């Protein structure tokens, strides 16, 4: 049963080892979109804050 | 006879004892592993083809047990100890004592699984009620026919390496040689016989 074991836990580390792969790729991509977002949201509100003032003054 | 026997016991024992020692799931196995574990695991593979480890695993140590106990029996009696040593097989007391615990233990189990009113007279009907009278000597048949299958092939032998040796040694060492060469190939091949015909039995006594 433990060297069917190793055998099956090389399959189970084989395939989590690229679920993690892919998975570090994906959080890093999602962190940089969420970034990108944060950035855009802060550009557009600096763009409307500006308008905003120029029509004040 | 009790002392072919018991060497080959000590043998095996011995053997168990080296497995005991080496055993390594996570490292590299040693042969006494791989002899054991590929035996372990045919007749695992075969009970698991009939019944499934998981209603008659008991089987499994017995059957094992049966094949070093006999293979070990066989090939020890082509060791050259001709001039104290014979097969234990020749003698019907060894094979009667083997088949005979193989039968009752089946059956047993087939009783403490269906009961002891109810086993026997589903094994009687059997496959078929129309062969009902026929299963008995189907039942009384399957004892008997692995012990004196057992016997009748080594003391086959028994006799032969002492007819043999009615010839002059120089003629004498080209007919042994042959039936012994062969005959190491004929006792583990029946050695692979009762033990999976105790399995199948046991496997047909259950269903």
């Amino acid at each position: 049963a433990e060297r069917e074991a190793m055998l099956a836990k090389t399959a189970a580390d084989n395939r989590k080892s690229a679920e993690q792969v892919a998975a570090a790729q994906a959080d890093y991509e999602k962190e940089m979109a969420e970034a990108r977002a944060q950035a855009s949201a802060l550009r557009d509100e600096a763009r409307a804050a500006g308008r905003s003032v120029v029509d004040e003054k | 006879t009790i002392l072919a026997t018991a060497v080959t016991a000590v043998i095996v024992i011995a053997l168990a004892f080296y497995l005991r020692a080496k055993v390594t799931s996570t490292g590299v196995p040693s042969g006494v592993q791989l002899f054991w574990e590929a035996l372990t695991i045919q007749m695992r593979q075969q009970i698991e083809g009939s019944i499934g480890m998981k209603i008659a695993p008991f089987v499994l140590p017995l059957s094992v047990t049966i094949f070093v106990f006999i293979l070990i029996s066989n090939w020890l009696a082509v060791l050259p100890l001709q001039y104290l040593y014979k097969a234990p097989a020749s003698d019907i007391n060894f094979v009667l004592a083997l088949a005979l615990f193989v039968f009752v233990c089946y059956h047993a189990a087939g009783i403490w699984r269906r009961g002891i009113v109810g086993h026997p007279i589903k094994v009687v009907k059997g496959h078929v009620a129309f062969l009902a009278p026929i299963n008995i000597v189907e039942e009384l048949a399957k004892p008997i026919s692995l012990a004196l299958r057992l016997f009748g092939n080594i003391f086959a032998g028994g006799i032969l390496v002492a007819l043999i040796a009615m010839f002059p040694w120089y003629i004498q060492w080209f007919p042994n040689a042959v039936w012994k060469t062969f005959d190491l190939f004929v006792g583990l091949i029946q050695a692979f016989i009762f033990s999976l015909l105790t399995i199948l039995y046991f496997s047909q006594s259950m269903e």
